[PDB]
């Protein structure tokens, strides 16, 4: 029931 | 009587219902061929497919048993391609033939190729409330009679503008699955406010429509600006109209005197009619560039407004008391007060490690570096629109100036679809 | 005075006579001086004899025979080699200088004719609000064989443009380049009359940070230099490019009317450009005036950008940015040209202008000038040395051109020019 | 009687 998408453009 | 399992199929092209005998093992390709053998054996059915309205699904996988898909079912034998009425950003109406079974992202891309509009991933379709054909887009007319703008000048609160954003179609579904009947007017708009390689050398029409979306947003107060700024946009638009007039000078109605413009060697070698015609041809491109450059400045001044490029959605934030707004932009999320429009808190995408959507409770939860999670609840409609907006802007930020002339639509779908 | 005999020419008191011409009076004045009187002593002795209420603070002493000013007040007459046979001049240091701007309009400026013309040019450009004066310099008009500064008008009549067209060969154009003033010396030392017009022109074709936001006048004059060089065929181009340059000029001039008529000469404002709340809050005559006021900067910006496109097309021409000088190459059999650009030296044919051989400045290790025989020698890392000979005037000018383009390449967007490095790279004396 | 100067920008 959950979707997860891990930011490609994650700098921090 | 064998195993009569009567199947009623409505053929939208002929407004005629037909009933067939099946066994449940007959294939999708099998029933379609039974349609043509019973109706016009001369008709071109190569564009027809079966659409199951109750399940809101096309039946494109031909080698599928009826049981594999799932008697007493109401199917439609309908053309995949239909006419779509669109309102352009310049507010002119147009009509286009689109495959109503392609995902809207692919449909939008194909509509922008027809219109010579690069980078369609920045555009999408939006629903209205409650016309030439193409395989005008260069018009850019001014707000003519005050009544036209007065009829459109009906203002809207910030909560009401946020309700309009429920109409952004799912880019990963087709036109048919989203309640678009034939000849209904959708809005083609620049959905994302991050314009890649806005190049005046080749994006004349793309720039024209983007300028027209900005123009109408400003004079209809979709986006606010100070009194001084509005005066500058008006003078900028007044200038664009004037520059537009200069591009339309012909052989008649020209003051071009080559004797004051070119070297005497040219005056002596050719007749004026050959010179001036050569000037006027070169002047058309020269005046067109001044027109595009002016629209570009109108777009950049629009871009610099403090409200620019924000799309608002009603949201109930975790630990909040009332309905507020979640603002989505090209680089950040904004928690905003639904009454004053004041930003309350901003989160940067660069600090967003990941986000997730719980489709049961309708909760978007964004995880950050060195910051507690952000959680908010939306309506079921807005939850999917918000998820696509976030994934959409993320997808655009990966666009590289490495001449990456190839949109990975698979990565977009992976970034923007949780299959609801 | 007390020698074996009286010093020759000395009066009974041992003083000797000294003739000084005061240019503001056309009158010579004699002073009885001694060999130990200082330069400041001669000036003060002058000011006593002349009008005592007039201001003599701008006057200095000029020696035409020695082609030098006498601005060292602590120098004695014997230390300057000034005997009784010396004809000096008491003259104003700041004088009036006629200048034809690149737009072909004549202005007159006041400059110290004792400052090195580099510093002069720098001060002239600051008066004109033209940034980067190192890119410009002064050029003597060749002998035939802010208002004005923003004016950009077309040719009045084909007959006017015809009287200016001189169909000169390439050799004649290179001879015109003999009159670039020495940047290391002053106006006086270079035979410039106060009532004679010099050409203020962009000398080097490397324009640092030509910015449409604050270089309007610098852009207009550069554009006007580009327009007139193309009309008068200083530089050549195809027939297609001439029509495009003509269309651009026709376009630029139509924009110029807007930037001059927006005030008053405007009835085209239709007021259908603002939200209805603005029509409801402000009278229609009030919003017209505020749109018109903001339109001046808008219309002006379109005008600069159009001129910017005219410049950019001009810079894209294949012969753009080359300054030609007569030169004899070490193996040649006839007169040829040395072409100087911002990044290269070009050996060129003196009749057609066809490039024969190009040498990159990047590979140039060093260069030198043999002033005695007027030979310029360039050493390279990827090929053998280049060597050529010019006239006496050309030898100095070619040296300043080469050093100038190396100096301009040192400029970075971060910055007070460093005129010391310019003078080092562009001086031989 | 000569004037030899070196360009700082050899690269």
């Amino acid at each position: 029931a959950v979707t997860t998408v891990v930011n490609p453009q994650y700098e921090g | 009587a064998d195993g009569t399992w009567e199947l009623s199929v409505h053929v939208t092209d002929l407004n005629r219902d037909v009933t067939l005998r099946v066994t449940g093992e007959v294939h999708i390709g099998g029933v379609m061929l039974k349609l043509v053998e019973k109706l016009d054996v001369k008709k071109d059915w190569s564009d027809h497919a079966l659409w199951w309205e109750k399940k809101r699904t096309w039946l494109l996988k031909t080698h599928w048993t009826l049981d594999k898909c799932g008697a007493d079912a109401k199917l439609q034998f309908t053309p995949q391609h239909k006419l779509l009425r669109l309102q352009l950003p310049n507010m002119k109406y147009v009509k286009v033939k689109v495959n109503f079974s392609d995902r809207v992202f692919k449909a939008v891309s194909d509509i922008c190729k027809t219109f010579n509009i690069r980078h369609p991933e920045e555009l999408s379709l939006l629903k209205k409330p409650r016309s030439p054909l193409s395989p005008i887009l260069a018009v850019s007319q001014p707000v003519t009679s005050p009544e036209i703008l007065a009829k459109m000048f009906k203002p809207q609160a910030l909560l009401d503008k946020a309700k309009t954003n429920q109409g952004w179609l799912d880019s990963s579904r087709s036109l048919m699955e989203q309640d678009v009947k034939e000849n209904e007017a959708l809005l083609l708009r620049f959905k994302y406010y991050s314009f890649f390689d806005l190049n005046p050398k080749y994006d004349a029409i793309r720039i024209n429509q983007l300028y027209e979306q900005a123009k109408w947003a400003l004079l209809l107060e979709e986006i606010e600006c100070t009194e001084e700024e509005m005066m500058m946009f008006a003078a900028l638009q007044y200038h664009i109209n004037k520059l537009s007039i200069m591009t339309s000078e012909n052989h008649l109605t020209t003051d071009v005197n080559p004797e004051c413009l070119v070297s005497p060697r040219y005056l002596k070698k050719y007749k004026s009619k050959q010179i001036t015609a050569r000037i006027l041809e070169a002047h058309q491109n020269v005046a067109q560039m001044s027109l595009i450059e002016a629209k570009m400045r109108f777009i950049q001044a629009w871009q610099s407004l403090p409200e620019f490029g924000i799309t608002h959605f009603i949201a109930r934030f975790q630990g909040g008391k009332r309905e507020e707004l979640i603002g989505i932009a090209y680089n950040r999320l904004i928690r905003m007060d639904a009454s004053t429009g004041d930003a309350i808190k901003t989160w940067r995408f660069s600090n967003m490690k990941q986000w997730n959507v719980n489709w049961e409770i309708k909760m978007v939860t964004v995880e950050f570096a060195d910051e507690v999670r952000l959680s908010f609840i939306c309506t079921e409609v807005d939850c999917k629109v918000v998820h696509e907006f976030i994934g959409g802007y993320i997808f655009l930020s990966t666009r590289a100036k490495d001449q990456n002339e190839s949109l990975d639509e698979e990565m977009f779908y992976k970034l923007t679809s949780g299959w609801v």
